[PDB]
Formats: C-alpha cells, sequence, structure tokens
RNA sequence: UAGUGAACCAGUACCGUGAGGGAAAGGUGAAAAGCACCCCGGAAGGGGAGUGAAAUAGAUCCUGAAACCGUGUGCCUACAA
RNA sequence: GUAUGAGUAGCGAAAGACAGGUGAGAAUCCUGUCCACCGUAUGACUAAGGUUUCCUGGGGAAGGCUCGUCCGCCCAGGGUU
RNA sequence: CUCGUUAAGGAACUCGGCAAAAUGACCCCGUAACUUCGGGAGAAGGGGUGCUGACUUCGGUCAGCCGCAGUGAAUAGGCCC
RNA sequence: GUAGCGAAAUUCCUUGUCGGGUAAGUUCCGACCCGCACGAAAGGCGUAACGAUUUGGGCACUGUCUCAACGAGAGACUCGG
RNA sequence: CACCUCGAUGUCGGCUCGUCGCAUCCUGGGGCUGUAGUCGGUCCCAAGGGUUGGGCUGUUCGCCCAUUAAAGCGGCACGCGAGCUGGGUUCAGAACGUCGUGAGACAGUUCGGUCCCUAUCCGUCGCGGGCGUUGGAAAUUUGAGAGGAGCUGUCCUUAGUACGAGAGGACCGGGAUGGACUUACCGCUGGUGUACCAGUUGUUCUGCCAAGGGCAUUGCUGGGUAGCUAUGUAGGGAAGGGAUAAACGCUGAAAGCAUCUAAGUGUGAAGCCCACCUCAAGAUGAGAUUUCCCAUUUCUUUAAGAAAGUAAGACCCCUGAGAGAUGAUCAGGUAGAUAGGUUGGAAGUGGAAGGCUAGUGAUAGUUGGAGCGGACCAAUACUAAUCGGUCGAGGACUUAAC
C-alpha cells in the first residue's frame, strides 16, 4: 500500500500536533537550590533527601 | 432487595444430601443509604447506597459533606438501587447481608476481568484458519465484507480491548448467608476479579 | 468424549471386537459422546465365529471411557479404555455377556439389562 | 483466603486417617439405586492427592476385571462413610501417574509398615 | 512476578548472579532501573542466607554468588584473599543481623547518554 | 543545462572481464586589505573588535527567484460533509 | 533542487555484567574480574586475489547503519634484508 | 515469525497425511511373496542396554541395588500391501 | 492389424458394466471388451532389482483437524540514537 | 448488444467473515381439504432465530453413508486472493491417442510447474488528548438514541382418554431433561505453567572428596503454584404486556333480507413496540440530583476588560496491579501496608545438607513429612513511595413571577 495522495502541509501539521516533547518533575533542590527532578538525586550537589550521596 | 459487596473468592460447599456445589464468597460490610431520590426532587425513585468505608485522607470535602447526611465515614463505592420500597429506607439506614435468605434467587452484577488488547479469535470466538497445507492465515479476523459498499459495515468485529465490561449473571442461588462475617455464598461463579465490587439484587425474572 | 472416527473396544461377546464411531446421536450438531450415550458405529474387527460381523453398521452404548463422568456428589470415575456394547433398538444388548466393569451412569439411562449382566458396576 | 477458610472449617471432616499417595486404601462410598442406599467398597492404591482445605481431593486406582479404574473423591465428602488405610506403600513421588501404563506385576508397590 | 530484562532465562539468571555478586563486592553500583529493582530482591535473599550462617545456607548461596575475589589484604606478612561468598557470610551477614529486611536502597540518577536508559545507584544501607 | 564530452588537472572520476560507455564541477573584493585582539565553546560555530565603499561581499563567498522549511502575528477557526 | 510517505520501515543470525581509568563528553575506547561463544573451527599455516589495509604517534570533519576518546578511516613518520 | 507442551479423539484436515509427530545407536533372536538366484533384507516382528558385587573361557553368566525412564543428554531408517 | 494387450499416461459417450476394498470410493485394484482413436524396434507384452518418480490402501504417529489453550524468544508497542 | 475498463477491473473451487431479499427448509399463526384420529395435501400471514458430519471427485453440481426440527432458494464484481489457499483452468518440460509431409496442433488426455506490496486517505475495531456543555469542583444519575439476545429435540403426565371397526392414536394444558449457541469464572476435572520441586546422562568448572554451577531444545525426564485457560463449572434465551399480519368475529346499515365495516367493538403469530442484557447527555437539544469552595488583589473601563495570587479540587512526580501496546483505569505516597525485603504460613515437590546405623558395595534406614519453595495468604515501616512544583473560581444580559 502506498499514499494515494501526497499529504498537505496543513494535514501534516495537524498530525504532528501531538508529536511534542515534554519536561516534567523539575523542582528546586533543597540543599543547593538548583532545579532537580523530583525523586532523583540532584546532579549538581549530589544530595538527595538532604544528605550527600 | 439489593446489596453491594466484594468478590472475596471461590470455594465449594457440601449441601444437605452431601451434594458438592461451587460457591462464590462475597463479603458485604453493612451498606448505608446515603441519599433517597424521589419523583418530586429527581423525577424517579431510587436509594443511593454507599459501601466499604474509606480512609479520611482519601476523601474530599464534597464527598464528606455528601455522606454527612447519613452520618458515616466516606464510602469507596456508591450505587443507586431502583425498584425498591422507598418507604422502607431512610438516609443513614444500614443494609446487611441478612436482607437475603438462603435459597433466594438473585442477579449478580460485576465488572469482568480485563484481558487487554486481544485478537478476534479470543475476543469473539471466531474460527482460525488452517495451520498447514500452505496456509498463511492463522489468527486473522476474516473478510471485512463484500466489494459493493466500498466500505466496511459497522460491527465487523475485530481485535481490541477485551473485558472490563459490566456483566450481570441472572438467577443465581443464595447458598448461605453469614451475618456475623457479613458474607453471602452464591452458587456458581460471578464476573470480576477478587476484591472487585459486586452488586446483588433480587432476580428480576423471578 | 467419543466423537466420529473414534474407535472403541467391545465389552460383550456379540462378536465384534473393535468398532468405529459414525454418528453421535441426540442432536443436529452434537460433536462428542460420553458414557451412557448411544452411537452409530461400524465393526472394524470381529471374532471369526461371532454373530455381529465385520463391516456391519450397528448401534452401541458407551459403557466406559478414558474421560469418564462426574457424579453429583463431586466424585469422578475414569477408566483406562473406551468400550461400548452393541445393542438393539430397545437397549437390549446383542450379545449375551458383558466384559469388564461398567459405569453406574447406565442405570439412570435405563440400560437395566446391560447393568445386570455387567460383572461390576462402578 | 482466611475468610474462606473460616467459612469452610465447619464442613471439614476430622476422622480422616493420615495417608499419602502410594498407600492402599479402602473407601466405603455410599451409593443409592433408588430409595435404598448401600455402601460399595472401592479398594485400590492412592494415585494422587491435590488441593487444600475443603477443596482437597484424592484419586484411587484399582484394576477390576482386567480394566483400570480411577475414582476421585473429595477428601471431606460426607458421601464417603469411611476411609480405611489397608497398606502403606513405598513410593518416590506425589503423583503416581506412571502406574496407569503398568500392568500386573509391574504395578506392585513395596509395603513399608508405617 | 519478575522482570525478563530482555534476556533468555539462563542469560537473565547469569546476569543477575553477576550483578548481585558485583554489589556484594563493591557494596554500591550503578545500573539501570529494572536491573536494580530485580537485583534488590536477589541480593537481599543472599544476605538472608548469610545471616543464617549455617552450612546449608552457605551451600545454597554458593549456588548463586559468583566465585570472585571480594577483597585482598596482607595479614601476618601473608596475603589474605576473601571471596564474594566469604565476604557475605563473614561481613554482610553480621552487619545486617539487626535489620529485618530492606538491606539495600535505590537512588535514581540521570539517564544514560547512549540510550537514555534511566540509571540508579543501588547500595547497602 | 548554452558553446567541444571537456572554460575547472576530461576522455579524468566513475562504470565494464573487455571492446566500450562516460560525468559533475566557472564568478569574494579595486586591492587579501582573507577578520590581529577579546568573549562562549573540546572543537565546529558564533558575538564583539577590526579590514573594506559595502562582510545579509567571510571564502557553501557577485546577484540570490521558486519549490521546501521555520519564527512573529492582524483576521478567522473545535455541530462541521 | 526539494517535498510526501515519516520521525515511519530498517539499523543485516549470537551474552554480556560490573569496577577502575581515560577524556569536554563513554552501554559502545582502555584495563581488570567473572560470565558466555567456536574449537575438522570462529584455532594455526599457506596459494590466489587485494595492494599498504602492516607498525608507531596524533585526529574525530566525512566513512562506521547508534555512539565513539576508537577503527581496516583521516594526518605524519616508519616497516618487506 | 521461530520454538516447547497440550485433556478426549486420532486424518474426521486436506486436492493430497502438506507440515509436524513417530522410527532412529549398538548387541541378540528372527525375517515373507517374488527373483535375473545376486537379492528382496537393516524385510517384517521381537528382546537386551544403568550401577555394585562374585565368577568368568574375558563374552559372559549368577547375585544384588536404584529410578517414571539406563544408546537416561546430543547425533543416527518409519514400515507394509 | 497377426500375437500380445485393452475404459490404458490411449475410452469421447463415462462416475461404461461387474467384482474387491469403505458405513459410504467420479480415485485405486481385479475382470469384461462397441479399442470414439492399442499393437509389435517413433517396438508389443512381461519383468527381479532400483526411484527425493506418479497412484491407491493399511499399521504407527501425531495440534492436520473437532477446537483451540498456555508458555519461550525476535519483531511489533514506549523511550534515547 | 459491445456502453466503462486492454499506460491490467485477477479468473473456478475451498477457507475466514459475514450481510441482505423472501418466491419459507424448520419452528410460529391461519383458511380449504377427496381434514375421523396419527399423518398429510394445498394455499394465506410470517425473515425472529436455526438451517450437519462424512465417502468420491480440483471441483460447483451430483450420488452415497449417517444424522437432524430442518438439512431453504437467491443477491452482494457467479460477496470476500493489497484477507488465505492454489487442487482445476492459459506459459516454458515431457509423454499417450489423434490431426499434419512438416514445424506443430487439440476435435482430447497425463506427470511437473515463482500467488509481490512497510496502509497515506475514507471505512471498521479499540484507546487517548483538546475544547465545549456559560462560576469553579467531587460524586450519583434520567434515557433521546443504539447494540446484543431471539433456535430447538426427546421423555413423563393429561390419556391409551377424544377419534377409530380395528390398527392406531391426539389438540389444549402441566412437568422433566437434552442438543446447538452464548455471557461469565477457575472452587472441582484437566491443559499450560523457561527465576517451583525432584530424578538423570555426557562433558567442563568451583584445587580434591562431598556438595554444587555452566552447556547440551528449559539437556532430558516426572510432577506443579499463581496467572491464562476448555474439553471444566455456573448462568441465559422465563414469564408477561401493547398494537397488529393472515384469519375469525360481535353489532350494523348502505341494500326491510343478508353483511366482520362504513360508523362502532373484540380475538389473533417465534413477527413489530415493550419486557431481559449492555453502551449511552459531543442527546452543541450538551439534561437531572447531592455535596464542596466563596465573592480576593492590581490595572484598564464601563470592558462578559486585562493579569495574579488563591479557595474547593485536580495534576506533575513517585510505589504499584485487580489495569495495561502507550495514554488511560484503578490501589497507594509515611494522615502509609503500594511495592520490595523480613517474619509466619499455603500450594507444590517428596524426605535436603551434615551426621549416625547396616551392608564388601551399589544403596537402604534414621536424625525428619525433612529441605526447598516465582507469582498465593497474614503480619511487619526494615528499603523505596522524600522534598517539592503546576494548574485551578469571584460567576453576562432580557423578561416573567417574587
Ligand atoms: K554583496
Ligand atoms: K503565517
Ligand atoms: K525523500
Ligand atoms: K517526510
Ligand atoms: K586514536
Ligand atoms: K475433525
Ligand atoms: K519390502
Ligand atoms: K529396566
Ligand atoms: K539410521
Ligand atoms: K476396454
Ligand atoms: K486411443
Ligand atoms: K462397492
Ligand atoms: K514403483
Ligand atoms: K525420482
Ligand atoms: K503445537
Ligand atoms: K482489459
Ligand atoms: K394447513
Ligand atoms: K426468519
Ligand atoms: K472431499
Ligand atoms: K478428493
Ligand atoms: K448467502
Ligand atoms: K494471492
Ligand atoms: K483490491
Ligand atoms: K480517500
Ligand atoms: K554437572
Ligand atoms: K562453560
Ligand atoms: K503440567
Ligand atoms: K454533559
Ligand atoms: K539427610
Ligand atoms: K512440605
Ligand atoms: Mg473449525
Ligand atoms: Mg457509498
Ligand atoms: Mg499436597
Ligand atoms: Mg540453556
Ligand atoms: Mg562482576
Ligand atoms: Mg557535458
Ligand atoms: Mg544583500
Ligand atoms: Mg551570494
Ligand atoms: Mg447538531
Ligand atoms: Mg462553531
Ligand atoms: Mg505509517
Ligand atoms: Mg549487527
Ligand atoms: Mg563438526
Ligand atoms: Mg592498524
Ligand atoms: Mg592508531
Ligand atoms: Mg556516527
Ligand atoms: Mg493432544
Ligand atoms: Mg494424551
Ligand atoms: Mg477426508
Ligand atoms: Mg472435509
Ligand atoms: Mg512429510
Ligand atoms: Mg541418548
Ligand atoms: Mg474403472
Ligand atoms: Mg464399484
Ligand atoms: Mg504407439
Ligand atoms: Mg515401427
Ligand atoms: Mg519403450
Ligand atoms: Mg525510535
Ligand atoms: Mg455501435
Ligand atoms: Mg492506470
Ligand atoms: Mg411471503
Ligand atoms: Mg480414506
Ligand atoms: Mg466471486
Ligand atoms: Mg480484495
Ligand atoms: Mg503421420
Ligand atoms: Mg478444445
Ligand atoms: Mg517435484
Ligand atoms: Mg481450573
Ligand atoms: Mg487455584
Ligand atoms: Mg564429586
Ligand atoms: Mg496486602
Ligand atoms: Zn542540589
Amino acid at each position: 500500500a502506498v499514499p494515494a495522495r501526497r499529504t498537505s502541509k496543513a494535514k501534516k501539521a495537524k498530525r504532528r500536533t501531538h508529536y511534542k516533547l515534554t519536561i516534567k518533575g523539575l523542582n528546586a533542590c533543597s540543599n543547593c537550590g538548583e532545579m532537580k527532578k523530583s525523586h532523583h538525586v540532584c546532579p549538581a550537589c549530589g544530595h538527595y533527601d538532604g544528605k550527600d550521596v | 432487595k439489593g446489596i453491594l459487596g466484594k468478590k472475596v473468592g471461590m470455594t465449594q460447599i457440601f449441601t444437605e444430601s452431601g451434594e458438592l456445589i461451587p460457591v462464590t464468597v462475597v463479603e458485604a460490610t453493612p451498606n448505608v443509604v446515603l441519599q433517597v431520590k424521589t419523583v418530586e426532587t429527581d423525577g424517579y425513585e431510587a436509594i443511593q447506597v454507599g459501601y466499604q468505608d474509606k480512609r479520611e485522607v482519601l476523601s474530599n470535602k464534597p464527598a464528606k459533606g455528601h455522606v454527612a447526611k447519613a452520618n458515616t465515614a466516606p464510602k469507596r463505592f456508591i450505587k443507586e438501587f431502583k425498584n425498591v420500597e422507598l418507604g422502607e429506607y431512610e438516609v443513614g439506614k444500614e443494609i446487611k447481608v441478612d436482607v437475603f435468605q438462603a435459597g433466594d434467587v438473585v442477579d449478580v452484577t460485576g465488572t469482568t476481568k480485563g484481558k487487554g488488547f486481544q485478537g478476534a479469535i479470543k475476543r469473539h470466538g471466531q474460527s482460525r484458519g488452517p495451520m498447514s497445507h500452505g496456509s498463511r492465515y492463522h489468527r486473522r479476523p476474516g473478510s471485512m465484507g463484500p466489494v459493493a459498499p466500498n466500505r466496511v459495515f459497522k460491527n465487523k468485529r475485530l481485535a481490541g480491548r477485551m473485558g472490563g465490561d459490566r456483566v450481570t449473571i441472572q438467577n443465581l442461588e443464595v447458598v448461605k448467608v453469614d451475618v456475623e462475617r457479613n458474607v453471602i455464598l452464591i452458587k456458581g461463579n460471578i464476573p470480576g476479579a477478587k476484591k472487585s465490587l459486586i452488586t446483588i439484587k433480587s432476580a428480576v425474572k423471578a | 468424549m467419543i466423537q466420529q472416527e473414534s474407535r472403541l473396544r467391545v465389552a460383550d461377546n456379540s462378536g465384534a471386537r473393535e468398532i468405529l464411531t459414525i454418528k453421535v446421536l441426540g442432536g443436529s450438531g452434537r460433536k462428542t459422546a460420553n458414557i451412557g450415550d448411544v452411537i452409530v458405529a461400524t465393526v472394524k474387527q470381529a471374532t471369526p465365529g461371532g454373530v455381529v460381523k465385520k463391516g456391519e453398521v450397528v448401534k452401541a452404548v458407551i459403557v466406559r471411557t478414558k474421560s469418564g463422568a462426574r457424579r453429583a456428589d463431586g466424585s469422578y470415575i475414569k477408566f483406562d479404555e473406551n468400550a461400548a456394547v452393541i445393542i438393539r433398538d430397545d437397549k437390549s444388548p446383542r450379545g449375551t455377556r458383558i466384559f469388564g466393569p461398567v459405569a453406574r451412569e447406565l442405570r439412570e439411562n435405563n440400560f437395566m439389562k446391560i447393568v445386570s449382566l455387567a460383572p461390576e458396576v462402578l | 483466603n482466611p475468610l474462606i477458610q473460616e467459612l469452610t472449617q465447619e464442613q471439614l471432616r476430622t476422622d480422616i486417617p493420615a495417608f499419602r499417595p502410594g498407600d492402599t486404601v479402602r473407601v466405603h462410598a455410599k451409593v443409592v439405586e433408588g430409595t435404598r442406599e448401600r455402601i460399595q467398597l472401592f479398594e485400590g492404591v492412592v494415585i494422587k492427592r491435590r488441593g487444600a482445605g475443603i477443596s482437597e481431593t484424592y484419586t484411587v486406582r484399582k484394576v477390576s476385571n482386567g480394566v483400570g479404574v480411577e475414582r476421585t473423591f473429595p477428601l471431606h465428602t460426607p458421601r464417603v462413610a469411611q476411609i480405611e488405610v489397608v497398606r502403606y506403600g513405598k513410593v518416590r513421588r506425589a503423583k503416581l501417574y506412571y502406574l496407569r501404563a503398568l500392568h500386573g506385576k509391574a504395578a506392585r508397590i513395596k509395603e513399608i509398615r508405617r | 512476578s519478575y522482570r525478563k530484562l530482555g534476556r533468555t532465562s539462563s542469560q537473565r539468571k547469569a546476569m543477575l548472579r553477576d550483578i548481585t555478586t558485583d554489589l556484594i563486592i563493591n557494596e554500591r553500583i550503578v545500573t539501570t532501573e529494572a536491573r536494580a529493582k530485580e537485583v534488590r530482591s536477589t541480593v537481599e535473599k543472599m544476605i538472608t542466607l548469610g545471616k543464617r550462617g549455617d552450612l546449608h545456607a552457605r551451600r545454597q548461596a554458593a549456588t548463586f554468588v559468583r566465585n570472585e575475589v571480594a577483597s585482598v589484604r596482607e595479614e601476618d606478612e601473608s596475603i589474605v584473599v576473601e571471596s564474594a561468598l566469604q565476604k557475605l557470610f563473614n561481613d554482610l551477614g553480621p552487619r545486617f543481623a539487626e535489620r529485618q529486611g530492606g538491606y539495600t536502597r535505590i537512588l535514581k540518577t540521570e539517564p544514560r547518554r547512549g540510550d537514555a536508559a534511566p540509571m540508579v545507584v543501588i547500595e547497602f544501607v
């Protein structure tokens, strides 16, 4: 099977509506104040839950 | 008559005369009537019933306010029973398993276990194609239809999500009722996974 | 679970030794027959001097099967072989003697004569 | 599970002797041919035990009139008046399914006298 | 249940033994999320055997723990080599005699560059 | 894309066992004066600072169309064939 | 020349794990340990053919179906008695 | 797609037993029609196989032991009219 | 047109008729002979042995099927390249 | 006939999946009968459901065997090859009969012979996101509409009664139990069960013995938990209304009679609408009920203004399964049993290792229903669900009544 008709710019853009990246779970790190991912170790200060690790 | 409970599991019971019958154990902690609906206010007659007390942290201010009328803890399940005598029920009233008696005929409603994405063979019990003799057609859903419509008729059954449907089994028998343990033993097997909600009602056909 | 083309031993001296199933009577689409059911069968191997002889289309009742029966009390019975008895239209066995044990399910099916002749009813 | 066990604990029987697969047992199984009731003895070797609690069952095999026969009984069925251990056999496994193929001498089980 | 980790049964078993022994030796390692969430149970069961300490538990563990050098010292002017199994029963068992399970913890870290595989640090407490 | 196949290291590269077939590819600026130095970056590449009449002439370098891709938004659009 | 299909098919038979090191950057490079694979071969020699692909030191544009600090690649020397 | 298992039945599948299953090593017994007298023939159909003692003429035999199963895995004809 | 063979790799009528085999056989085998349109080196008839040859029957065997169920792996699915 | 298609619309049969027509094969209702009864014949209404398993042949067809209540007839590109098969018919080989002087050919046969395509759009089956539904939220709901289901045997009784000379043998009515189909579920019977238990061969490794690991289809072999499952179990098509079809009426004239019809009134089918099951307010006609939050701040403007903190609430994130391709759903996040571990069990396996005893030994007994024990059960914060962040109202107007 092959495309009977080429896809127009508008239809192509509509389909890609949901083809987007997302960034979730960022919040300030308690120890150093930098942004970190919740439930992850802070890459900057290497502290999690207020302790160095 | 009706009650809400949880599908505890299945076992078997020896009746008098020693016959062995499979039973489903359904627990029903006393349900509570949370609201009474009437023709005047809602246009139809029914009683709202709550079941399975819920931890407070899991409840909402609106939900707590809703159950305050009945003066009970938040309930995990809420369902409306129709075809009952409103005069016999009032907000805050309790419903216990003893509402039924052994040998009662009931309809049991549950939510069937989910199977997820399933093919046509399992989902609709269609026939496979031959597995040999050069066949390259084993578990496929058959022809989609004739040429003329230039389309596929609705209800051409195909693969999809199976289970998770509301199913009622009719004319089950209340084998035993244990008020102390809030248990009803119903002959047979009923839809749903263990710990799921189950609705018992007096059989409509009867 | 006896179906078409399934072969059974013969549990009597009617003359046939091994029969082959032609039909499972009792329904339009019925697929399988179990103990106490009647079948149409053909004799595939017969005793040289017997009454019933090879190639004859006969009726028979299944008296024991590998997949046996479930009793109301929750017990089960299973045998080591599938055997049938050739019978007349009135359920009377064609032979004079029955060999091997027989399942009690025949009584309620009203094969009383076979039950009496059976060396043992289980 | 605990709830189910409590409910079925009542009907659990108590006079069941301690037997295991490989022992010869005699089962006094009640039978009814109409109004009249009778005890028919099914004696044979225990081939299989499975299940738990009220659901437990056991299978007994005997060769009667040259044909092998297996009867499966609920362990706690009231229709079995008595279970009697005739002998204790020496076996090396829980399920004796191999015995089905064997005949006569090959099926013999050494007694142990527990 | 248990995770397949995209390996056949024997391959998954061999990899789990490797990682669990590596954790026994090093006491702290970096792996993927899934490997860590399986290794936690396996290594904690190994520690249970070590706590028991009898010969039966020793042999049961030997079935699983790899035959590797946990550490090497020089004692009395002689080199002393301690295997993974010996370290388990001599050090890790006595250390956790008091804890009732939960001998390991998992800390989530950044995803791996090559695959964006979520990475974790699994370490004894 | 013309003019020799070939304005340029062309009967070359490339293709084929071989005979043989056979391309693509021109233009900074008047003059390299071809961006010293500084800044981000491992570099690439940029932003300043400079050269220049002009750097959106920076070497993919004159002009720089259209397809195609993207940023911004004045109006419209989630009961419609 | 650039689209559409589409961020889709595919990424070409098989086991890798972890620690340490290197480095701007490491699943992929180095070292170590265990594990695994071939073993009338997936080992060791040779003829043809290839024609520098060999070694040493650098590099990470392009090539490598990912990555790359690495390579039968690029750069500079050297090697066949 | 590749592979393992499968109750009861056992070719009812199908154009067709296609595919799969089954047979498979060694030792022993035994082996038909027909025949160009060579064959047919590994026809067919059966039996034995592990371990430990004792004795062996060294191939056995006798005794004992274990398992569901002893060419205990891999590699080995399905046969007949 | 002899011998031999003959509804045949040849027979249209044709699933010829009869018999065997099957519960049931347009196929198969035996026989018959009105050979549409066999026939003697473009050989006739037969033939042990042979055949990944074509054809029919039987035993064994089985997921071929009644009628599908479960499990392992690769892809598919989600994420990064 | 030659109007579309020869810059390609794939041809028989089978399989998979059906759907439609009714000129109805069965079941339902009914009239006439050369209908005594049991059977029937013919015609009328009726398409709700059902309407088979084989032998032969490539077959369709047909014959045969054996069943069934019945084994309906047709249309849908003689439905269905980007869904399958490829046995037949149309390629190249070869052969027979036959025709031809011949190459070759069929007015015929016979053996063998490559079935490609990653789904863009609509369509179909499932699942999300957005926004709407006019303040913002959490639940429970009505049902416009829609889908599903719809079959049927045999036996007992009524009753050996009605009918019949006998043979034979009922309607109506009441019970029992099946077939096929189907909705669920794993307690039982079984299947599977590659991180469960055990036996066992070969080789290799842990230095050796002992005890184990690797590989050999999970090495093989015997069992087997959860889960998923049928052939296993339970249940369903029960009763009953409303309007009708054919048909039968009652009353009744036109037309003194007659007449089911004109007015008027009734019976009457597995059929139609309900009844039973499921989906269902995107039903933009966006419904209803209960509960919760509260009228904040700043600037523009009489603006249904703008933005910014919030409330009730929701989500991100994290631990998960009864859920699952991913989203989603649901159980939880220390206001904690969500998962892992740990402790104690259970299923399951079948008597661990290390010893001791007996035996020359293989091995057996014993310590001991032992040891092991994925998913199952119950406890237990030991580990991890930390800390946090984001979004989220202030409710327009007109006119009735108050
Ligand atoms: K310029
Ligand atoms: K624009
Ligand atoms: K392209
Ligand atoms: K594209
Ligand atoms: K390098
Ligand atoms: K079949
Ligand atoms: K032969
Ligand atoms: K043996
Ligand atoms: K061989
Ligand atoms: K002839
Ligand atoms: K001829
Ligand atoms: K015949
Ligand atoms: K031949
Ligand atoms: K050949
Ligand atoms: K299979
Ligand atoms: K054409
Ligand atoms: K009639
Ligand atoms: K109909
Ligand atoms: K056929
Ligand atoms: K055929
Ligand atoms: K049709
Ligand atoms: K095709
Ligand atoms: K098409
Ligand atoms: K389209
Ligand atoms: K070994
Ligand atoms: K090895
Ligand atoms: K099993
Ligand atoms: K709404
Ligand atoms: K022991
Ligand atoms: K045990
Ligand atoms: Mg089928
Ligand atoms: Mg149309
Ligand atoms: Mg047990
Ligand atoms: Mg393996
Ligand atoms: Mg290691
Ligand atoms: Mg040119
Ligand atoms: Mg310009
Ligand atoms: Mg330019
Ligand atoms: Mg509209
Ligand atoms: Mg609009
Ligand atoms: Mg696509
Ligand atoms: Mg590769
Ligand atoms: Mg070799
Ligand atoms: Mg080199
Ligand atoms: Mg180098
Ligand atoms: Mg690259
Ligand atoms: Mg099977
Ligand atoms: Mg079997
Ligand atoms: Mg057939
Ligand atoms: Mg067929
Ligand atoms: Mg074959
Ligand atoms: Mg072997
Ligand atoms: Mg013939
Ligand atoms: Mg004939
Ligand atoms: Mg000739
Ligand atoms: Mg001649
Ligand atoms: Mg010749
Ligand atoms: Mg991707
Ligand atoms: Mg014309
Ligand atoms: Mg065209
Ligand atoms: Mg009609
Ligand atoms: Mg046949
Ligand atoms: Mg067609
Ligand atoms: Mg098509
Ligand atoms: Mg001629
Ligand atoms: Mg012709
Ligand atoms: Mg061939
Ligand atoms: Mg089960
Ligand atoms: Mg269970
Ligand atoms: Mg040893
Ligand atoms: Mg719990
Ligand atoms: Zn920090």
